[PDB]
């Protein structure tokens, strides 16, 4: 699995100037161990469709 | 008289290795002074001979400040204890 | 849990400041007081023809 | 260091301050993954209004400066003191 790049959603102008996205509160969570077989079946009926 | 030496410590880097080593600040408390530099190049041979010019310059005014007692580093600092 | 990742997301630009500069005295050319040598002969055990 | 300086106390520990003060200085400074606590103040280097954030690791920059003769020729003055 691929995580995007962190660089696309906040930007740094000078050292201590970045931009801050909207959703930073969420892309700064971890799933658990249950959080994250509920993403496998996700891809599990992306693949398979119907 | 630090202020005196300090400033001529600046004068020989930039004559001898210009372009290197650009001073930002200039401290001077009792028997200490504090430069807060930049350094412009990761060389083990230029860098080498930026360090030599720093005691060239102050056995040249006539004092003996000791090479471990001299400090060169990026991310410590000691100033007044 | 906050330093356990190596952080990549703000670009040193002072690094690639001075990597610049130095790519300004890369010599590419050469002063040489005699051209390289450009033919060689051998000697077919002959004295009109190599 | 309880056992060395009881021969002579005053005159032990004032030259084995030394490398004691230097070994603190120069600990973490050649790692090449470095934590810090990132901090922010005004433009110039003496500012003292400084805000503070969490702690984070970068990349250091300066692995291979700790290569050059000045810290090896420093080093070994040390270990003689």
């Amino acid at each position: 699995y691929i995580a995007p790049n962190p660089r696309i959603s906040s930007i740094t102008l000078t050292q201590r100037i970045t931009t801050t996205g909207p959703f930073a509160i969420l892309t700064g969570s971890t799933p658990t161990a249950q959080q994250l077989n509920d993403v496998r079946k996700i891809y599990l009926a992306l693949m398979f469709p119907g | 008289h630090n202020m005196a030496i300090g400033t001529l410590m600046q004068r020989e880097v930039g004559r001898e290795q210009p372009g290197v080593l650009t001073f930002l600040s200039e401290q001077y408390v009792g028997d200490d002074t504090l430069f807060y530099t930049k350094l412009h190049t990761t060389d083990t041979k230029v860098f080498d001979k930026v360090a030599a010019s720093i005691f060239d310059t102050v056995a040249k005014c006539g004092h003996e400040a000791s090479p471990s007692k001299t400090m060169m580093t990026p991310y410590s600092v000691e100033k007044t204890q | 849990t906050a330093t356990r990742e190596v952080d990549f997301t703000v670009p040193d630009v002072q690094k690639i400041l001075d990597d610049i500069k130095a790519l300004a005295a890369e010599q590419v050319y050469k002063i040489v007081k005699v051209p390289s040598i450009s033919f060689r002969h051998i000697v077919m055990q002959s004295r009109d023809r190599v | 260091f309880f056992i060395l300086c009881l021969p002579h106390p005053k005159k032990i520990n004032n030259v084995l301050r030394a490398p004691y003060s230097w070994f603190v200085k120069m600990w973490g400074v050649g790692a090449d993954p470095i934590v810090v606590l990132q901090s922010t103040a005004g433009d110039d280097r003496n500012s003292k209004d400084v805000f503070y954030d969490k702690f984070r690791t970068e990349p250091n920059r300066y692995k291979a400066l700790f290569r050059s003769s000045f810290y090896n020729e420093s080093r070994r003055m040390n270990e003689e003191k």
